């Protein structure tokens, strides 16, 4: 009957769209590879999806997926056993290999752009109109580390225009030096800020930008990596 | 095996128990104590649910249904073939649960990410031990806990619903229905918004975070942001089964009356409770 | 105690965003409202501004009638005794035409024509409403996800007090404005179609529903958790896949063996919800008028 005639022509549709779904998301990563980075045997039993392309705005070219995967930068590690399926150890500095908790990717070492073209994030001092308009400020702060020591001060609060909203935090270090910690990582507490993911003598390692008024994909990623990565192998002295 | 990206994030370290012994993958699958600790659990789970079906004498899904002990047996233990295979089961199914919560953990560990998942997850675990675990125990007994049955334990809905009257009334019950359906609604747009974003008419360029915020301030006024949204779905979630397990850990304790009778210290209120006319 | 984002830590403010222009008229734009502390410890602070537009103003008008026609009928119910409109605020209700007037709009006010008044204010409130969240995505030049996704919650809407109604032969099968009335509606709508548990649809919608709710739960706390990496930055991480949307994806492939892209998650938020009030449409919309029973039919199919 009519009803009998609809839950199963949805049973089908259903069937459907778990397909259409499940390719769509095999855009990226795909096609699998084996440890050594060969396409593998077994694929799944779903099939790459057609190719579709995204015209990014401000002239920034095009993005084509799926499509040629590749790292872009070296992998300091290792096979610690001789079969599949097993960790792989870093040969180096993990932190500063950028491997593990700590590992980045290489993104286009561009900023990202605002509906109008202009840079997103901006360093508060360079950005017209933006105060601190709730909370405790930040600038002016000492930095500690998760040993319990300063490691630099907070000259400035990077921020997102369109958003407004506090993204990083611009510390000078005891060399007169200055990094990016992400917001995200960090405690403001009344008389200091406690950054728990890694040690005084580790924030010089923060990867550094190039441009002062900028932040590029590229390095965020880097930033970001770092710091985390800290949670797992800072731990020696946290 | 592995994705195009992920050899870089396959490194040692990060399990909460057992060093390294558990530590490597199996297809896809990340193990971990936790990982084998669920398995030995599912199974024997699993195992029990099966002989627990011989015992019925049925093969049918749709059929097999472990019933709790019944009220007699209060808060103790039962036979197996009339209660005592639930517990078991139910005892399996908590150390199934619980591990897989810790063993998201271990994997967090790995990729240096937040505990937000398992946390999350945490609270889908609370819901199922209310009903299985301290309505039970606070009752008195472990038949008021629901059987595990695809359809039998619908009509344990369906009949402990209805013994309050019109479960509607339940006014925890209303709260938790309003985070369900606005969570719907809030997950329906914050997909539709991403997307009407990445996916523009047809020729023309990828939008901005900027379209997105201006599109709902044009629409109704206000936008809560990409970072906002997330909080938002995160929340209504967690919150629609917050009070779903409240609406049941107060039901059938501190009120075991028709729910609609409830509403009454509302209408019977010095100040209206006699003015006539109206409904009451 | 590390942070969590769950609030902000230090909020942030500059000028008022006027927003895009794209092919938008800004004469009808209005002025950007106050800025909130409140909610800028959650989202933004920002309230407005808002478009009107013709079609923005024709919905909030009938919207209001609609409330407003309901409420006349409230106080009415209460003798206009302030206390007592109050005091059974919950119960006073405006219910359908009875059986006998059919589908006309004959029967008189005091039975059920006040009713449709109302749903009419309230059927063009609605769709106008769509065409505004239709319009509104054009002029930005963005896709029609949310008209389409807003579409589906129409359907149940449409199928509840229209489309089954008309379906039926009465408007004394539709829903009636009121809060625990129509709650009662609900209960007896189960009973008399043989218990809604049997309807497979509605087992269906249930199945949704608590999926939107597993779904949201698992996408947000998962953008947060890699929040720290630019998570919540989706569309660029779209464009330029960062270490936020890989870790992403491997938390899930090492947890449940498969996982989505940054751009994917969102298809399936998008479905995974807007299912929940599509087979519950169907589902009721064959109650009543194909299967009388769903206990007997789930005996026979
Ligand atoms: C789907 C099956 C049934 C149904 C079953 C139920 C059940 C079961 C429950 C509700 C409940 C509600 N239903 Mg209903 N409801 C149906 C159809 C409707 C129709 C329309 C169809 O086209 C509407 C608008 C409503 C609307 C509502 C809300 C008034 C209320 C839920 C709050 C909420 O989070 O809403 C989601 C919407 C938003 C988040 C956005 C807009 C916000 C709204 C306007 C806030 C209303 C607040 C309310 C007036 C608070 C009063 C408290 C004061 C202290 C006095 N229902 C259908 C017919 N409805 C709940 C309740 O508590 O009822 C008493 C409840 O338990
Ligand atoms: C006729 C019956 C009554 C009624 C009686 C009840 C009763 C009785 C209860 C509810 C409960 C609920 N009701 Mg009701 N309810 C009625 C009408 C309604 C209406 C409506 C529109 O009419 C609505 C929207 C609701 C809505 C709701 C929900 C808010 C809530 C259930 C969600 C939940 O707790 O999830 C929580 C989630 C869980 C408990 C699941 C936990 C999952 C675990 C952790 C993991 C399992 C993993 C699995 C084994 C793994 C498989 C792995 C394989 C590889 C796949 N009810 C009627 C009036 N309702 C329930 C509640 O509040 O519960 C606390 C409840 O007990
Ligand atoms: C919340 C209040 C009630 C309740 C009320 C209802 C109501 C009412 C309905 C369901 C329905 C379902 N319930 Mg229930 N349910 C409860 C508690 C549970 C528990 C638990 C461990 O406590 C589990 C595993 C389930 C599981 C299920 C599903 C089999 C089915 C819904 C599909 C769905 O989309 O789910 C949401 C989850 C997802 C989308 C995620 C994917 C998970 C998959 C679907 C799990 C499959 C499990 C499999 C059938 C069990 C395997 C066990 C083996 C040992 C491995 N319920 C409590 C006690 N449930 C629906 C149905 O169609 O029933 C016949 C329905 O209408
Ligand atoms: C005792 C009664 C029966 C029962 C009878 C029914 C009936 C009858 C119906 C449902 C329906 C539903 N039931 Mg039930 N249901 C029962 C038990 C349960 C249990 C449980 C655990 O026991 C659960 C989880 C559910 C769950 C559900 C949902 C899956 C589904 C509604 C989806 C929705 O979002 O609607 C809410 C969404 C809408 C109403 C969309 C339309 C909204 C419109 C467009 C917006 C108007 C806005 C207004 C103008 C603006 C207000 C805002 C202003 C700011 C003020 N039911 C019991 C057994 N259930 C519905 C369905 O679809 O079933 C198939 C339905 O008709
Ligand atoms: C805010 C709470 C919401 C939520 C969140 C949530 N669920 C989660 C997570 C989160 C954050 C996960 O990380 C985890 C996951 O891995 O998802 C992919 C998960 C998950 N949520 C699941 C289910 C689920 N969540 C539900 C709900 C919700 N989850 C809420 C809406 C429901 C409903 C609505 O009933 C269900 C069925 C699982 C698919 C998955 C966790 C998988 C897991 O723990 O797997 C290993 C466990 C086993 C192999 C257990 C078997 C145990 C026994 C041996 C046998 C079965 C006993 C059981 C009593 C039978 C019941 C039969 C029914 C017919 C009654
Ligand atoms: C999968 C389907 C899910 C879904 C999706 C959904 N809903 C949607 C959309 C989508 C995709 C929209 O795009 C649309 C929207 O605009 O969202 C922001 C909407 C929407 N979903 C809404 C409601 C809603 N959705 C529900 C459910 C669901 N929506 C499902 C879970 C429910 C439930 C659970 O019952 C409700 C009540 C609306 C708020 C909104 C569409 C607005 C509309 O139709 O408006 C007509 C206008 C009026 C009725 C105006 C009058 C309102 C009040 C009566 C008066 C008081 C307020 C007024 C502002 C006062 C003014 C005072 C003056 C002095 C200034
Ligand atoms: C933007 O970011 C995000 C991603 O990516 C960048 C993501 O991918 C995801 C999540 C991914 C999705 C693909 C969403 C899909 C939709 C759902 C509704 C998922 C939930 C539903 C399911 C049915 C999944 C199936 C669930 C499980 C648990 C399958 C597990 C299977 C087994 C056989 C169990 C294995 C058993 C054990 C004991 C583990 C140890 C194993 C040994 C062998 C030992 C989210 C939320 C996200 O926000
Ligand atoms: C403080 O006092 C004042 C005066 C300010 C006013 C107060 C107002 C109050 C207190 C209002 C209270 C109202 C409430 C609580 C209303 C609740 C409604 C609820 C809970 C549910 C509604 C369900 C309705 C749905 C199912 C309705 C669907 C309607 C349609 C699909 C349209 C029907 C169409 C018809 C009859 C035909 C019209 C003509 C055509 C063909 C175009
Ligand atoms: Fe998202």
């Amino acid at each position: 009957d009519l009803a009998s005639l609809a839950i199963y022509s949805f049973w089908i549709f259903l069937a459907g769209l778990i397909y259409y779904l499940q390719t769509e998301n095999m855009r990226e990563g795909y096609p699998l590879e084996n440890e050594d980075g060969t396409p593998a045997a077994n694929q799944g039993p779903f099939p790459l999806p057609k190719p579709k392309t995204f015209i990014l705005p401000h002239g920034r070219g095009t993005l084509t997926v799926p499509g040629p995967e590749s790292e872009d930068r070296p992998i300091a590690l290792a096979r610690t056993a001789v079969s599949e399926g097993f960790p792989h150890a870093p040969t180096g500095d993990p932190m500063k290999d950028g491997v593990g908790p700590a590992s980045w990717v290489a993104r286009r070492d561009l900023p990202e752009l605002d509906g109008h073209g202009h840079n997103k994030i901006k360093p508060m001092k360079a950005a017209a109109g933006f105060h601190v308009s709730a909370g405790k400020n930040p600038i002016g702060l000492p930095v500690r580390g998760c040993d319990l020591e300063i490691a630099g001060k907070v000259v400035d609060i990077w921020v997102d225009i369109p958003e407004q909203m506090a993204r990083f935090l611009e510390v000078e270090l005891k060399d007169g030096s200055t990094r990016l910690l992400p917001m995200q990582m960090v405690k403001v507490q009344s008389n200091r800020v406690h950054v728990n993911a890694l040690s005084s003598d580790l924030f010089a390692g923060i990867p550094t930008i190039k441009s002062p008024t900028e932040v590029t994909l590229l390095e965020e990623d880097k930033i970001c990596g770092y710091v985390a990565g800290g949670l797992m192998y800072a731990a020696p002295k946290r | 095996a592995l994705l195009s990206f992920e050899r870089k994030y396959r490194v040692p370290g990060g399990t909460l128990v057992g060093g390294n012994l558990f530590d490597f993958w199996v297809g896809p699958f990340y193990v971990g104590f936790f990982g084998v600790a669920t398995f030995f659990f599912a199974a024997l789970g699993i195992i029990l649910i099966a002989w627990s079906a011989v015992l019925q004498g049925t093969w049918n899904p749709q059929l097999i249904s472990v019933y709790p002990p019944a009220l007699e047996y209060g808060l103790g233990g039962a036979p197996l073939a009339k209660g005592g295979l639930w517990q078991i089961i139910t005892i399996c199914a908590t150390g199934a649960f619980v591990s897989w919560a810790l063993r998201e953990v271990e994997i967090c560990r790995k990729l240096g990410i937040g505990y937000h998942i398992p946390f999350a997850f945490a609270f889908a675990i609370l819901a199922y031990l209310t009903l299985v675990l301290f309505r039970p125990v606070m009752m008195g007994a472990w038949g008021y806990a629901f059987p595990y049955g695809i359809w039998t334990h619908l009509d344990w809905v369906s009949n402990t619903g209805y013994t309050y009257g019109n479960f509607h009334y339940n006014p925890a019950h209303m709260i938790a229905i309003s985070f369900f359906f606005t969570n719907a609604l809030a997950l329906a747009l914050h997909g539709a918004l991403v997307l009407s974003a990445a996916n523009p008419e047809k020729g023309k360029l990828m939008r901005t975070p900027d379209h997105e915020d201006t599109f709902f301030r044009d629409l109704v006024g206000y936008s809560i942001g990409t970072l906002g949204i997330h909080r938002l779905g995160l929340l209504l979630s967690l919150s629609a089964v917050f009070f779903s397990a409240l609406c049941m850990i107060i039901t059938g304790t501190i009120w075991f009356d028709q729910w609609v009778d409830w509403w009454q210290w509302w209408v019977k209120l010095p100040w209206w409770a006699n003015i006539p006319g109206g409904i009451n | 105690a590390e942070y969590q984002n769950i609030f902000s830590q230090v909020q942030v403010r500059g000028p008022a965003d006027l927003g895009m222009t794209e092919d938008v008229n800004l004469a009808n734009r209005s002025g950007v409202g106050p800025f909130s502390t409140l909610l800028g410890w959650f989202g933004n602070a920002q309230l407005g501004p808002i478009y009107l537009g013709s079609l923005g103003v024709l919905s909030l008008f009938s919207g209001l009638m609609w409330f407003f026609t309901i409420g006349i009928w409230f106080w009415y119910q209460a003798g206009w005794n302030p206390a007592v409109f109050l005091r059974d605020l919950f119960f006073f209700s405006l219910e359908p035409p009875a059986p006998e007037y059919g589908l006309s709009f004959a029967a008189p006010l005091k039975e059920g024509g006040l009713w449709l008044i109302a749903s009419f204010f309230m059927f063009v409130a609605v769709w106008s409403w769509w065409g505004r969240t239709y319009l509104r995505a054009q002029a930005l030049g963005m896709g029609k996800h949310t008209a389409w996704a807003f579409l589906s919650a129409i359907w149940l809407w449409m199928v509840l007090g229209f489309i089954r109604p008309i379906l039926m032969g009465s408007w004394s099968e539709a829903v009636p404005y009121g809060i625990f009335s129509h709650l009662d509606w609900t209960n007896n709508f189960s009973l008399v179609h043989g218990n809604l548990f049997y309807n497979p649809f509605h087992g269906l919608s249930i199945a949704f529903l608590y999926g939107s709710a597993l779904l949201f739960a698992m996408h947000g706390a998962t953008i947060l958790a890699v929040s720290r990496f630019g998570g919540e930055r989706e569309l660029e991480q779209i464009a330029d896949r960062g270490t936020a949307a890989e870790r992403a994806a491997l938390f899930w492939r090492w947890t449940m063996g498969f996982n989505a892209t940054m751009e994917g998650i969102h298809r399936w938020a998008i479905w995974m919800a807007v299912l929940v009030t599509l087979t519950g449409g169907i589902g009721i919309l064959l109650s009543g008028t194909v299967v009388d029973n769903w206990y007997v039919w789930g005996q026979n199919h």
